């Protein structure tokens, strides 16, 4: 199984209101570890999951001053974009970052991922050679242009290719009994009277990379189910008497042969 | 780990 | 229908276990596809406010739209409705989406 840290940092105007909230989540493929909300009280970095207990005083202390500055830096290019845009204070706006990377089932580094957004569309990107950037407006453009000059880049390449990966190689061992473990899926499949639509779940599963197939198709994206595992559901219309004909497929980690239902 | 405070703005104004 | 700087969000209303009277579980409200990420979400049990709601796994996917889990331990029986409802700017009032039991 190749793994993935990921971190999700949102600042939101909300003029009038108060100062922009500024939110941090990071995750190891997808189990939520760490979290940052500006609007909390006493606003610091809070562990999600149980193998983040094992970090001691001075690593919640670092990654919360970490925050603090970074909460300043959105705020700040948040009132920058304003200008750049001429846009009015008073509406909301919106800017995005989410970084990380990913290794194999090894552990050696596969990619890593550097993405900003204004007003929930592209604004600039590191490419996957770790060195140049894609910038998707005018904006993106000019700053793309100061941050070629800044060697930005090559700040944000150290990172992924050190730290990144020498946490997740941590978190992977310290909460191995949460992320190494394989649930495999239990499925069934509902009749629903309509032509007639028939349903194949699958619940109680881990991690979440799965394969629904019917042998066109209503689906929903892999969901989490409240306990830490998923679950989905793929749907077909069929014609309203012959609906043995048709064999619902799924494809999980934990099952070294797939499930077979109708 | 998150990623350190980000070194550089957007300077987006241009000239 | 300002489909430019809004996403309307899509509510998704389920339960961990196929569910059976009396027997514990857990009932979950998926908050996903929307835009800003302001957004108020309420559990409804018989039409009143479920305290203790726990919110969790905020994330935003490749088109940067945003989501969000609400969940809560819950013990269906015959006659308890349940209910996720979402204020949101993208729509003038709360929507309130009832729990399909049997889907
Ligand atoms: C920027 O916005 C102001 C105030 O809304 C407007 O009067 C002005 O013409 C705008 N400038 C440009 C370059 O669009």
């Amino acid at each position: 199984g190749p793994h993935s840290m990921r971190y999700f940092e949102t600042a939101v105007s909300r003029p009038g209101l108060g100062e922009p909230r500024y939110i941090s989540v990071g995750y190891v493929d997808n189990k939520e570890f760490v979290r940052f909300d500006s609007d909390a009280e006493n606003p610091r970095y809070e562990p999600q999951a149980p193998w983040m207990e094992q970090e001691g005083p001075e690593y919640w202390e670092r990654i919360t001053q970490i925050a603090k500055g970074q909460e300043q830096w959105f705020r700040v290019n948040l009132r920058t974009l304003l200008g750049c845009y001429n846009q009015s204070a008073g509406g909301t706006h919106t800017l995005q970052w989410m970084y990380g990377c990913d290794v194999g089932s090894d552990g050696r580094l596969l990619r890593g991922y550097e993405q900003f957004a204004y007003d929930g569309s592209d604004y600039i990107a590191l490419n996957e050679d770790l060195k140049t950037w894609t910038a998707a407006d005018m904006a993106a453009q000019i700053t793309r242009r100061k941050w070629e000059q800044a060697g930005a880049a090559e700040y944000y390449r150290a990172y992924l290719e050190g730290e990144c990966v020498e946490w997740l190689h941590r978190y992977l061992k310290n909460g191995n009994a949460t992320l190494l473990r394989t649930d495999s899926p239990k499925a069934h499949v509902t009749h629903h009277p309509r032509e007639v639509t028939l349903r194949c779940w699958a619940l109680g599963f881990y991690p979440a990379d799965i394969t629904l197939t019917w042998q066109d198709m209503e689906l929903v994206e892999t969901r989490p189910a409240g306990d830490g595992t998923f679950q989905k559901w793929a749907s077909v219309v069929v014609p309203l008497g012959k609906e043995q004909n048709y064999t619902c497929r799924v494809y999980h980690e934990g099952l070294p042969e797939p499930l077979t239902l109708r | 780990h998150p990623g350190s405070v980000n070194e550089f703005d957007f300077g987006c104004g241009g000239s | 229908g300002s489909g430019g700087i809004q996403k309307t969000p899509q509510i998704q209303v389920y339960s961990r276990h196929p569910p059976e009277n009396g027997k514990p579980n857990i009932l979950n409200c998926y908050v996903t596809q929307f835009h800003p990420p302001h957004i108020e979400i309420q559990m409804l049990k018989n039409g009143k406010k479920i305290p203790k709601v726990e919110m969790s796994d905020m994330s935003f996917s490749k088109d940067w739209s945003f989501y969000i889990l609400a969940h809560t331990e819950f013990t269906p029986t015959e006659t308890d409705t349940y209910a996720c409802r979402v204020k949101h700017a993208s729509m003038a009032e709360p929507k309130t989406v009832y729990w399909d039991r049997d889907m």
